[PDB]
Parts: C-alpha cells; structure tokens; sequence
C-alpha cells in the first residue's frame, strides 16, 4: 500500500494523454515505488482561457497535483501557470518557446524542457566564434521577444562584437530606413530576432536594398525560416531548428522522467506537505511548493530521449540541440549540429548569400 | 433612460445598509462572496454575467490576498467587462495588466508610493538608504523609479545596496539571511508582499536589522488590512495606506457606481450605442472580433459631483490621498501623515 503522488498534465491530444499515461508507468516500473508510487491525471486544452484556468482547478487541482506538465496548444500555457503559480505548483512547459514564460515575477513556478528563442543567441555566439565574424549587426523587432535575444546576445558578448543593434516596430511592412542604416556600416554579418510575418517584411526590403546577395552574411533562429519567413527569405541564410522542439511525446517523456525522479528525491526530505485539495476554499499556498521548486530547479537526466536535461537559473532548458540550416537553391539544407554545447559541421558545404564569402 | 446592470461584489463583513446610501441609469445588485480562490472569484463573476447581463463589475475585499487584483485581471481582459478593485486584494498593485484589460484600481501604484517614500526620506532628512525587494511583478519599476528621483535630485542621496530575494524557493541553506546581512543602512525599503515581508522580518530580527537605528519604509499591500498585525512585523515600521478611514466602502462603492454610469452615458450619446453584456464566459473565443475595450477611453476620466475619479495610463487612481502609517507598541497601525497632491503633511517633527 504505497502513497499515491498525483502529477497533472494539460497535453494537445488524446494520443498525447495516452503517451503520458505511458510515461508515468514506466516510472513507477523502473523506480522504488514501495512507499510512493506516481499517478497520472491529464486533460487537452479548453477553448477558451476561463475554461482552461477552470479545467485546471476541477480536473488537475482537484486530485492534488505535485506539478502540470503543459504543451503548447494545437490559448497560451499562462491560465495554467497563473492557477497553478497561486498555489506554487510546479509548471513544467514542453513546447512554449516564447522568452516571457522565463520571467520569474508572473511565471513564478515554471520549468520548461525546451530554451526559450532568446537562447539562439547561444548558438549565434559558437557561430560567431567559428567564423570568426567579430563584427556583427542585431536587427530585432521592439517587443518582449526581440528584446530578448538582444538582452541575451548583449550578455554572452559583455573578442566577438555588435557593432549596431536596430529595433524596428512590429507590423512596419516598410523597413528600408532602418535596413539602409545597417547597409552604412562596414559590418556584413546580420543577425535577425523578428517573427515570421516580421522576417517576411525584413527580407522584401533587404531584397531590394541588394542586401541579400554576395558580401552579406544572414543569421537567423527558427521563426525566421519558418511558414512565410522561408518563402522570402534570401538564398545563403543560416538558420536554426530546435531538434524535437515540437515533438511533444518526447517531451512528455523527459519531463515524466525528469518530474519521477523529483518527486522520489523529495520525499527523501521530511515533513513534506501535500497540495491543496481543489481551488474551492483555498487560498493558501502549498508549503511545500517551494522546496519541490528547488529540488526541481536543480535536476539532471543526462538519458532524457531530448538529451542532456538541465536548468538555468530560468529554469529554462540548458544543453538543447539544434540543426544549422542553410538555404540552399530554394531547398533547407542541414549543414551541421549545435550539441549542446559545440559546433559540429557535417559534409555538406555551406552557400552564402552568393556563393563562399 | 436605458438602464445598465452593475454588479457590486462584497467579499468579507460590509454593511450592505450603510453601502445602500445621464443618457443611461444603473440597476445596481449587492452580491455577497464568501471565496477568493481563482475558482470561487470566476465561477461568481461568470454566473453573474450569464443571469444579468453586467454591464461592470465594482469588487470589494477585506483581505491581503493581492492576487485578486491579478485573477480581476484576467476575468476583465478575457470577458472585456469592465471591473473596478476598490478596496482590499483588488486594489492592490499588481503586474502589468493585460493589453485587453479593463481593470481600474481605486490604490495607489508602484511610482507613485515610491515617491511617497522619498518624500518621507526628505523631510527627516533620512538620504542614506538600502532597498530590498522580492520578485513581486513591478520591482524593477519601484528601484528604477528610486533611482530615477534620485539622480535629478540635487540632494545628497545615498543607495548603499539593492537586494533581489528569490522568495519561490525554499531558504534552508539561509541564502536569504546571507543577503540581509550585506545591509548596513539605517533605512531599508522593502517592496515585497505581506507573505513574503513576515518571513523576511523574521530573518532580519536573526540578523538584528529590525531594532532601533533601522527604519522600515514599506508599501500599501505590506500593511494590508491594518487589523492583521503578523507577530514578526517590526514596531516602528512605516507604510503608506490608501485612506480606509475617511474614503470608506461606501462613498467607494457609490464612486465606483458613477465611474461604470458615467463611461457608458458618455460611448452611449458619443456613438449612439454601448457594449453589449456578453451573457458568456464559455463563448470568449467566438465573439471576441465582436468586442473592444473600447469604453475604457470614457472609464479612465470621469468626473462626478466635481469629484476627479480619474484614472492612470496603467489603471490605478491618479490623484489619491495617502494615509502614512506607523506600526507602535500597542502593536497597532496608528495615523502619522497625509500625502494628498504631490505635497506630504506628517504628524512629528522628530519621531517619538
Ligand atoms: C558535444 O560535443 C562535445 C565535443 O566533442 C562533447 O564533449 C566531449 O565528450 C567526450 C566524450 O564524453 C570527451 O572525451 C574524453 O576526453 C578526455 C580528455 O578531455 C580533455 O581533452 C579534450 C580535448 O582536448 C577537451 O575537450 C577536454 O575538455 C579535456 O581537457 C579523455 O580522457 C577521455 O578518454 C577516456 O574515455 C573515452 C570514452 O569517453 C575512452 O575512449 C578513452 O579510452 C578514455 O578511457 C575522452 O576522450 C571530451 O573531453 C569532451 N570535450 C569537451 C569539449 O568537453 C560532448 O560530450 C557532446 N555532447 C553531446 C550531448 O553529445
Ligand atoms: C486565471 C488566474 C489568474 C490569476 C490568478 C492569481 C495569481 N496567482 O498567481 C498569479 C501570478 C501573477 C504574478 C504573481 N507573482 C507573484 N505573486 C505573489 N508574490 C510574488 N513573489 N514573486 C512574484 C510574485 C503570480 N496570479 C489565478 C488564476
Ligand atoms: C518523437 O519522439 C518519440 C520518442 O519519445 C519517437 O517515438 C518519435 O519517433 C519522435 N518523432 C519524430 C518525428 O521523430
Ligand atoms: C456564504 O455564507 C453565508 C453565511 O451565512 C451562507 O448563508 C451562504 O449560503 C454561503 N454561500 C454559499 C455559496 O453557500
Ligand atoms: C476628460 O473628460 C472630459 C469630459 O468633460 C473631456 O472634456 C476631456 O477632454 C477628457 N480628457 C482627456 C485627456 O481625455
Ligand atoms: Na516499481
Ligand atoms: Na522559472
Ligand atoms: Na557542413
Ligand atoms: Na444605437
Ligand atoms: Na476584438
């Protein structure tokens, strides 16, 4: 008769709920389940916000939860971290890229398996070292997201340097004044943080300023070589794709594997607490939401199906992996690995805008 | 005239008696809510809306409970009623409200008592200082509003150390009293909550910071309901209040009534219609393209028997008066000031 320690999920469908199921049993397989064995309680997401924070009290809070595994939806992970955060129940994000769930003040008990975008700038940084393009120009969009990944380029870099940063506002679809400012410089290697319909107005412009030819190098993440962004995008760009970043079984997996583990090194500690039963009534929150926080926070797998599972002082995902993409003739070629930590390039050679620098 | 429903929203003891004393007229209706959970404040204000047909929301509570304000929030933006946080949890600062928000606050903002404060610190001529804060949304902006004041200002200011505390994880290894023993100056902010600040003080008496030659300037939500004291809060602490004493529930509720009557009597004989009370919260997603925050341009500056109930950029009041407060050895929250406009009138000269 061991202890039945409930762990929630807010997953896109009900294959996923069954994968998560899975997951959770499995756990209980290969761990000491004698004294404390996992339970999984899941739900998809509502239509709405109202009935999404309502979903997570009646089905989710109602069976005392110790943490919510939440995907992004096929609606925004936050009525789950806002109902799950007043109680300080973990949060565990498996697809959400967005850099606003890294802030601590709103999503003040969030973990998730996958970096934010912002974290690009990891990579872009290895790149820049690589080949050896110590003079670089940050064009970002004036919102939370662009602002990110400057703040986070900014970092890594204060060797490599930024010699012009240019935010431009969301929605200009005619962004020749800012462009013909960064076409000034002696700089030719640009970075770009925008999101897809940004990337798309971005490179229209750079087109017809002759930018994104031969002499310029073009930097990107993941929303820049995606949907819209792809079909303008300039011949000889690098982008980024965060490998798994959507593949939400696998995340399922990991964040099982990395809450299981958790959970049983928890009640290693004494007086531990149990979650509030539903929201109806209560307004205090779980004592022990802050100590399961740490214990969290501070969680290796290194055997997670994702890789080498870690967290930042975000509780953002470190080690993540990600495929270098170049445009090639039209086509998205693979031209290497980012680790974890390293530039791996494979036999395919890389087209710069033109031809080879 | 066509009428408005106005729903009036009293969690806590109230004297419903007492509380019961244009191109549109109100139909207003005191509703009594014992729970202030997410569940409990949603559910309430959801089936208010689909009897009804609530034109806004006027919330009052008698707790310490700030998330109120957020939950207010996020009822006011997803439904795109328009509510106002009069007393209590709902009044209290929050984080930055939602792009489609239409929630109003009858307190004071985070800039606003962080210059209240400084103005404290001015006349007893207290310029050397240290600032301690958690993550509470809006810290940022209380120590950049600090710091902006104090870098114009051709005063003698001194910020000796600003402390950021991570209260979200447990402190076993006694991170935070290491942090609290960086502290040396005789008067210390603190921007935090009242949950927070209880822990907080504790481990600053440990480390012997909350004695005399320590001053404790605080904000309005650290004080909260006057009437709990916690054991831990040190005697002589300061803080700002939003004046329960002579703005009281009432003269609020009746405030807030003109402010929801107002907005609509204005959009109403301006664009020859008002927005409809979705009778809703399930079909959110549906209508929205139907629906704005449009009456927010009408809420954010009414006027009533003279009265200038306007509002902030950011939804909390533009002109309140302040009530300063000091925490004696009675272990009661006694009157010593009144912040009223832009001018601070305190009690003593020097402090007994
Ligand atoms: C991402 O890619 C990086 C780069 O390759 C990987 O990091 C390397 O991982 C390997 C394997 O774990 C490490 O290899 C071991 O190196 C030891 C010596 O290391 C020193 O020298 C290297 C090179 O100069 C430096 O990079 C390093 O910092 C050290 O100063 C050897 O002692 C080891 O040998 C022993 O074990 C191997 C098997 O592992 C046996 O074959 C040997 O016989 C022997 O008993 C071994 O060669 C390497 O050190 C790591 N390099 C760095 C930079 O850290 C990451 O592992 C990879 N990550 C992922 C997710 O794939
Ligand atoms: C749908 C829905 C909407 C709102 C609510 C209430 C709520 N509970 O949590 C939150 C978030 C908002 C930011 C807030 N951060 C902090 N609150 C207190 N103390 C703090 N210290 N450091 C940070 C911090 C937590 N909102 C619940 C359900
Ligand atoms: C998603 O990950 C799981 C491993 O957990 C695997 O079954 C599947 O092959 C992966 N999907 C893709 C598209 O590779
Ligand atoms: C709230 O409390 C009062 C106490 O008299 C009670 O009559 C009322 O039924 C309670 N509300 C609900 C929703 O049950
Ligand atoms: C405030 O309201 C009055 C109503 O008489 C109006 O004339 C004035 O223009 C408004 N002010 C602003 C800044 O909107
Ligand atoms: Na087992
Ligand atoms: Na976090
Ligand atoms: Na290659
Ligand atoms: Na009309
Ligand atoms: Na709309």
């Amino acid at each position: 008769d061991p202890k039945i320690v409930n762990i929630g999920a807010v997953l896109s469908t009900k294959k996923h709920e069954q994968i998560f199921r899975e997951a959770v049993n499995q756990a209980n397989k290969r761990h000491f389940t004698r004294k404390i064995q996992l339970q999984a309680t899941s739900v998809t997401h509502r239509p709405n916000a109202i009935q999404m924070a309502l979903s997570v009290c009646e089905d989710l809070i109602s069976s005392q939860v110790y943490a919510i595994l939440v995907s992004h939806p096929p609606l925004t992970p936050t009525p789950i971290s806002y109902t799950a955060g007043f109680y300080r129940i973990p949060v565990i994000g498996l697809t959400t890229r967005m850099s606003i769930y890294s802030d601590k003040s709103i999503h003040l008990s969030f973990l998730r398996t996958v970096p934010p975008y912002s974290h690009q700038a990891l990579v872009w940084f290895e790149m820049m070292r690589l080949f050896n393009w110590n003079h670089v120009i940050l064009i970002v969009s004036d919102d939370h997201e662009g602002r990110a990944a400057q703040k986070k380029l900014e970092t890594l870099l204060e060797g490599p340097k930024a010699d012009k940063v240019l935010q431009f506002e969301p929605g200009t679809k005619n962004l020749t004044a800012l462009l013909l400012e960064a076409k000034e410089l002696e700089a030719r290697v640009i970075i770009l943080s925008a999101s897809e319909d940004d990337a798309t107005a971005v490179y229209k412009s750079a087109a017809m300023l002759d930018m994104t030819g031969a002499g310029y190098v073009w930097l990107v993440g993941e929303r820049e070589i995606s949907g819209s962004a792809l079909r303008y995008a300039p011949d000889g760009i690098i982008g980024l794709q965060l490998i798994n970043g959507k593949n939400e079984s696998a995340h399922i997996s990991d964040a099982v594997a990395v809450v299981a583990q958790a959970i049983h090194e928890l009640f290693e500690m004494e007086n531990i607490t149990d979650p509030p039963r539903g929201c109806v009534g209560n307004t205090n929150i779980w004592k022990t939401g802050p100590l399961f926080k740490r214990v969290l926070m501070s969680s290796k797998y290194p055997d997670g199906v994702t890789g080498r599972i870690e967290f930042n002082e975000d509780g953002d995902r470190k080690f993540a992996q990600y495929s270098i993409m170049n445009l090639q003739n039209r086509k998205l070629v693979q031209v290497g690995i980012f680790n974890g930590s390293y530039i791996i390039q494979n036999d395919r050679k890389i087209i710069w805008p033109g031809g080879e620098t | 005239p066509p009428s408005i429903g106005i729903a009036v929203i009293l969690v806590g003891t109230s004297d419903e008696v007492a509380i019961k004393d244009l191109s549109v007229v109100p139909r207003v209706e005191l509703v009594a809510m014992n729970e202030t959970d997410p569940k409990s404040i949603i559910t309430r204000i959801c089936d208010l809306m689909s009897d009804r047909k609530i034109q806004g929301v006027v919330f009052a509570d008698d707790t310490d409970q700030e998330a109120i304000a957020q939950i207010l929030d996020f009822i006011s933006a997803q439904t795109l009623t328009p509510i106002l946080g009069i007393h209590g949890g709902s009044s209290m600062i929050m984080a930055d409200k939602d792009e489609s928000s239409m929630f109003f606050q009858f307190g004071p903002s985070i800039e606003q008592q962080a210059s209240v404060m400084l103005n404290i610190m001015e006349e007893y001529d207290w310029y050397i200082f240290s600032i301690v804060t958690t993550y509470f949304p809006g810290y940022q902006d209380f120590v950049n509003k600090i710091r902006s004041t104090i870098e114009n200002s051709f005063v003698g200011w001194e910020l000796e150390e600003v402390l950021l505390l991570d209260m979200s994880l447990d402190d076993g290894d006694s991170k935070i009293q290491n942090q609290l023993k960086k502290l040396q100056s005789p008067i210390i902010l603190l921007y935090c909550t009242k949950e927070e600040a209880t822990y907080i003080f504790e481990v600053a008496n440990s480390v012997g910071l909350t004695g005399y030659g320590y001053t404790w300037i605080v904000p309005s939500l650290v004080a909260g309901d006057t009437d709990t004291v916690p054991a831990e809060f040190p005697t002589g602490l300061i803080s700002v209040s939003y004046d329960e004493w002579d703005y009281g529930l009432p003269a609020r509720v009746r405030d807030g009534i003109a402010i929801i009557t107002t907005a609509a009597s204005d959009m109403l004989s301006e664009h020859s219609f008002i927005p409809e009370p979705k009778s809703s919260c399930y079909n959110t997603h549906e209508k929205r393209i139907y629906q704005s925050n449009m009456l927010n341009r009408y809420l954010i500056n009414v006027t009533f028997e003279g009265r200038d109930l306007s509002f902030s950029e950011d939804g909390y009041q533009m002109h309140p008066k302040l009530v300063i407060i000091l925490l004696n050895k009675e272990r009661k929250w006694e009157r010593v000031g009144k912040w009223k406009d832009k001018s601070l009138q305190m009690k003593y000269y020097v402090w007994p």
